[PDB]
């Protein structure tokens, strides 16, 4: 919960970082059926026993169709996984108004593209989340999120929040930078 | 006179409560957020999630490409709803906008034609701000003077209405009356002030006295006159040089949001009579600071419920809601029950409501015990005619009264109604058995009827046992008296009147025989040890912490006697001990009656006796089933309710010594249990109810499992016991009723019987009391006073503790000067002693809540100040000065 | 309300006009609401 | 974050709405999670009838019951799976 | 649902001067953010019109096109600004 924006997700250190190449995708059998598995350390691993791996995928365009389903199941049906891709181009739209945080794009099409298809993504924000009503019994609902920004995404944000929690600066609000309030003199030659 | 007490008001602290079985929306929490820590707003929406469905159902398939969208998703969240309900808490007081002060300036001038006014402002700011004041302290006034506002000059009567004295004109009496009524006004009527502001910038120049934010509705004051140029420049100079040291302002100073409950208020500097200001401030700043520890709510809502339940509540800590607690709860309760005995009738009524709500017993017709024993005519023909004259009809509205009479605090010793007994024949043993059953079924009520039962059973024995009887009398004659730890037996060495029942046997150092062991009792007169041992309850003693954790009132280390056991111990559904008890009781008694037949009358037949022995056992099985299987839980709940706080037994019929606190009121003494010959048909109880019950009962338990249904079985629906709803509201209704009547009595004590009230002043109270004309007040004056006030606090009616009898009632006197609570051992009021009394009383109980005490303090220190329109002495003279 | 530095404006028994007043705002009377969930463990009758 | 535990429900039925939801959320996304209930009566019927094998009860209901009612459950066997022709592409997603 | 606005000015000066801004950065905002005005969001096409390439969705091409057209807009269209003033005295106090 509490989706920060200024924060970029950092990969924890105790995760093997496996580059994805077309060699780790092999087959095995059990009970006379031919399933698809991984070859991460020589041992054939089913797509759900993945414990701690971080898949570095780069070209994002050529992966036939199998590894798509495998990657998706392992992001599901998995314990602690990460699929980074530091070459996807996307236009971010950042907003904080729950009534219009509509954003519909199945991660399939995000993954099967042509390496330059730059497309749109939305981004919620609730760091200044006001306390819930004095009735709610107990928030027993999961709100698992998904794709995380991997770089600084807030250059066009001028001010966040504008509330006050107990008549004091909330610990995580942002006033403007002194850059975009200065007003120097003119240069009498050609403005500028 | 009247017999029902229906009195209420809206001056107490207790809240108002309503319910809703609503779970499809909220529509109950509404408001604007005022801070990121605000806890009382409406509801905002949430992230728009998606399906994320994956059941767990024995070889479900993949469905992989659809899920995992870029929008966040949810968890599983199974669906059962687990009995959800909503409580709604309302407080009492409201708002208003204009100040509406108490004291106000009013002016008058001395010149009939005065210089014209010279003030043409331009900007409408000067107008709105200080035109009215500049009008009040106009040029050429002659005196500006303090005075009461309207509504106070209205409260002045002026004639007499509350003190019935034959007087000559107006003298101190209208003053006293006026004080009382303005006092009772201010004690009531909470209000909190809401105003509206402007947007003044710096137009109000050079006057530090004016902040940049003004209330719309102006006021009058010299501070608003100072700035302009008017009547003597001298005057402005003087005011300014006078006030240049003080700290005066106007308009909003600052704003702080309270932490006990986050809601912005605002301290403002308006001019107003200090007393109204203090009233506003106090009764607001009280509204925001009422805490209720969360698990107390839980203990409450669980105390009024079945004990085997998981109860969950909204989960923030320290909700702000009017608490029903007190420091002096039991004090006012016993002070009430000891001087308003109809309140026990209210208790009892609510209790039968709760009980009959669960319809444990419905009644069928044609009692089997008389269907059989009628059409076989092969037994002794007295069993007839006797069982035939004892079985009265039954309509549950008596069943559900006798059963409820089990727990409510008994206050008048009860006597049994009917008593049939043939003198020589051995049939009376049936009556013995009847009351044995009635004792084994309600061990509580017996605890008091012990006195009558003594003489009755002894009489019957005397005509059916002689050696045992007279031998027993010789040794253990009639009464215990505990001298110093030993037990001396006093006798009655005369058959003058042995069968009396009026000897206050349960209060005072005088115990009945037959009961406390002295193991030599047995092996002296058997069948009498055999009787006594059969009647002692010997069930249990349970604490009732469940209540004591809900801040309900009762003494420390309180207990009860849940007369029955359970059935479910780990899931076994055991043999319902009460049935074994009752069964061996019946069997032993019939062995005894049979041996009785075999003594005097052998020429008679003895088959019917064993016949109906089998009948009685076979008929008592499912009854006791329903008793220990359904009622037990009901008695636990009722034992944790709020009405019941006087336990009725310690179990053992040895030295019980029923409760003995009592209120002494200067010579007169009112008891709680009211020994002596006194009762009312609401409490004269019958015994045959057990016969009728055991015969023609249709228990909702039996036909539930299909054990006593008609033409079909079962119904398989579980026996219902009431819901924690439907009782919060009546219970709080009851508590607020008694708090209101005690508040009335306290206000009355305040201004009568001088030597009781001395909070912190003792001087203006003395000033007030001048007007009662005597340091002792006659009754009728007192009565009329209380009626006039009670018709001004709330609504309804109530009485002054009359005492009943079988036919007539009497209205004991009611004075109550300096009431005190003390315990009375052996009808002699003891002095107070620490560490035995709850150490709480220690002094007169403070009958008035703290807040109202403050408000009365304010009323006093207001209208005993400089607004006392009274002065003494003057001098006639004739001079042309 | 106390004075500027005097004892207290309820001891001198002398009236004053211009003391200070608290104020609330538009809506400080929002009634409160709680809710409970009930579910029972052991029924009254039972066992096949 | 549950890693290696087996919750052992003593008796079913009495669990309001917290724990049923938390357990459901736990058996998913847990690593070595088990919920062993060795007291609930069921009655098995075993088939190898992929055409006519139902899915009678989802587990969200085996945790809501009065502990004394015997459910019936249809087990599906496939131990004698033929090894399909050496032409079909091996599957990509299994069955749970 | 937010706390109500508390600003009743009297003089119409405060109104004309800073009612709108005081409306924008209102109490209880959550983010105030930069953005292109209209006519620029209008200049975004979004489809292709200047670079005849067979493409798949949107990729760098609409960006290039958009740059070209806003550029050629600003290269053209000279304008010089003419405004109109008031007569405020000292009512705007304490604010240098």
């Amino acid at each position: 919960a509490k989706f920060d924006v200024y924060e970029t997700l950092t990969i924890p250190t105790d995760v093997k970082t496996i580059v994805l190449t077309m060699q780790h995708i092999s087959t095995q059998t059990q009970n006379n059926m031919v399933y698809y598995v991984f070859l991460i350390d020589g041992v054939k691993i089913l797509a759900e026993d993945i414990k701690n791996v971080n898949f570095q995928i780069d070209i994002t365009g050529i992966w036939p169709e199998y590894v798509i389903t495998l990657l998706l199941r392992a992001i599901n049906n998995g314990f602690n996984t990460y699929v980074s891709m530091p070459n996807i181009l996307y236009k971010p739209t950042i907003t904080a108004d729950v009534r219009q945080f509509m954003n519909t794009t199945k991660a399939e099409t995000l993954l099967i593209s042509n390496k330059s298809i730059v497309h749109e993504i939305m981004f919620f924000d609730n760091a200044l989340q006001p306390k819930m009503s004095s009735d709610t019994l107990a928030l027993s609902e999961a709100v698992y999120r998904t794709i995380w920004n991997s770089s600084i995404i807030t250059q066009r944000i001028s001010a966040r929040g504008l509330m006050n929690l107990e008549d004091a600066r909330p610990p995580e609000a942002k006033i403007s930078h002194q850059s975009e309030l200065d007003m120097g003199k003119i240069d009498e030659t050609s403005g500028e | 006179g009247g017999s029902s007490i229906t009195y209420t008001s809206d001056t107490t602290g207790n809240p108002r409560i309503t319910n809703a079985r609503t779970n499809n929306d909220e529509t109950h929490a509404t408001g604007p957020i005022e801070d990121l820590n605000s806890t009382s707003h409406g509801r905002e929406p949430e992230i728009e999630s998606f399906a994320d469905r994956a059941e767990l159902a024995m070889m479900i398939q993949g469905m992989t490409v659809g899920a995992l969208t870029v929008q966040p998703m949810r968890s599983i969240r199974s669906t059962f709803a687990n009995l959800a309900n909503v409580l709604i808490f309302h407080d009492v007081f409201t708002t208003e906008d204009k100040p509406s002060a108490f004291i106000e300036y009013h002016s008058d001038e001395m010149i009939v034609n005065m210089p014209k006014q010279t003030y043409n402002p331009i900007d409408n700011l000067a107008k709105i701000l200080y035109l009215p004041s500049l009008e009040k302290f106009k040029y050429g006034t002659g005196i500006v003077q303090l005075n009461y506002s309207p509504h106070i000059s209205k409260l002045y009567q002026n004639t007499n209405n509350i003190i019935n004295t034959i007087t000559d004109g107006i003298t101190y009496a209208n003053r006293t009356e006026f004080f009382i009524r303005v006092m009772v006004l201010m004690m009531m009527d909470r209000k909190i002030l809401t105003m509206e502001f402007y947007d003044v910038d710096t137009s109000a120049i050079s006057n530090t006295a004016i902040l940049p934010t003004i209330p719309t509705t102006t006021g009058v004051s010299p501070l608003l006159r100072i700035d302009t140029r008017t009547e003597p420049i001298w005057y402005n100079d003087a005011i300014k040089t006078l006030i240049t040291n003080l700290t005066i302002q106007y308009g909003k100073i600052k704003t702080v949001l309270d932490a006990n409950a986050v809601k912005r208020y605002s301290v403002v500097g308006y001019p107003i009579d200090q007393y109204r200001a203090y009233l506003y401030n106090h009764n607001l700043l009280e509204y925001l600071g009422k805490k209720v520890k969360r698990e107390d709510i839980m203990s409450l809502i669980k105390a009024l419920s079945y004990e085997f339940d998981l109860i969950t509540i909204s989960d923030l800590e320290y909700q702000n809601i009017p608490k029903w607690f007190s420091d002096n709860d039991l004090s006012r309760f016993i002070f009430s029950i000891c001087m308003f005995p109809d309140i026990v009738r209210q208790f009892h009524a609510l209790n039968i409501d709760y009980f009959s709500q669960a319809n444990v017993f419905t009644v069928k017709s044609e009692n089997a015990i008389v269907k059989m024993l009628n059409s076989n005519q092969n037994m002794e023909p007295t069993i007839i005619n006797w069982f035939l004259f004892r079985i009265c009809a039954i309509d549950k509205t008596v069943i559900d009264d006798y059963f409820s009479l089990e727990m409510t605090p008994i206050i008048m010793r009860p006597k049994l109604y009917d008593f049939d007994m043939k003198r020589g024949e051995p049939v009376s043993l049936l009556y013995i058995l009847e009351l044995i059953l009635f004792s084994i079924m309600f061990p509580n009520v017996t605890q008091h009827m012990l006195g009558q039962i003594q003489a009755r059973i002894l009489y019957i024995s005397m005509y059916a046992f002689r050696q045992e009887y007279l031998k027993f009398i010789t040794k253990f004659g009639f009464y215990y008296k505990i001298v110093n730890g030993r037990k001396e037996y006093i006798q009655v060495t005369n058959q003058n009147e042995r069968m009396t029942e009026n000897n206050d046997v349960l209060t005072g150092n005088l115990y009945p025989s037959l009961f406390t062991d002295d193991p030599t009792l047995s092996a002296i007169a058997p069948t009498l040890a055999k009787i006594a041992r059969l009647m002692k309850p010997t069930t249990s003693l349970t604490p009732d912490d469940r209540a004591i954790a809900a801040k309900f009132p009762r003494f420390k280390d309180s207990a009860h006697l849940n007369p029955y056991s359970s059935l479910n111990i780990g899931g076994r559904t055991q043999h319902s001990v009460t049935y074994t008890r009752m069964y061996d009781a019946i069997e032993e008694m019939f062995n005894l009656i049979l041996r009785a037949f075999a003594s005097s009358f052998a020429q008679r037949p003895r088959a019917g006796v064993t016949q109906l022995k089998s009948l009685l056992t076979q008929l008592a099985d499912p009854l006791c089933l329903a008793l220990d299987g359904h009622v037990y839980h009901l008695y636990n709940v009722m034992a944790n309710m709020m009405q019941n706080f006087i336990p009725n037994t310690d179990g053992q019929f040895h030295s019980f010594r029923a409760c003995s606190y009592a209120v002494k009121d200067g010579g007169n003494i009112y008891r709680v249990v009211q020994n002596g010959d006194e009762l009312n048909e609401s409490l004269l109880i019958d015994t045959a109810i057990v016969w009728g019950l055991l015969g023609n009962t249709d228990s909702s338990y039996g036909n539930a499992i299909g054990a006593t249904g008609t033409a079909n079985v079962p119904t398989k629906v579980q026996p219902v016991i009431p819901t924690p709803d439907n009782f919060i509201t009546p219970t709080i209704h009851l508590k607020t009723s008694i708090d209101a009547i005690c508040s009335v009595e306290g206000i009355l004590l305040l201004i009568l019987s001088r030597q009781t009230t001395i909070p912190g002043y003792e001087d203006e109270l003395n000033k007030l009391r001048t007007g009662i004309s005597q340091p002792k007040v006659t009754e009728r004056q007192y009565r009329r006073a209380r009626e006039s006030i009670k018709n001004m606090l709330g609504s309804g009616d109530y009485n002054v503790a009359p005492l009943h009898f079988l036919l007539h009632t009497e209205h004991r006197s009611t004075k109550l000067s300096k009431p005190l609570i003390r315990r009375v051992l052996d009808n002699v009021v003891q002095p107070y002693v620490a560490n035995l009394d709850p150490a709480e009383f220690e002094n007169t109980p403070q009958l008035i809540e703290n807040s109202n005490m403050t408000r009365l303090q304010i009323a006093l220190k207001m209208l005993t100040g400089d607004m006392d329109d009274i002065v003494k002495g003057l001098i006639l003279h004739k001079r042309a000065c | 309300p106390i004075y500027t530095s005097g004892l207290q404006k309820m001891q001198s028994s002398k009236v004053s006009m211009a003391n200070v007043v608290l104020s609330a705002g538009s809506d400080v009377i929002r009634q409160a609401a709680i809710k409970y969930n009930v579910v029972r463990t052991q029924e009254i009758i039972l066992f096949e």
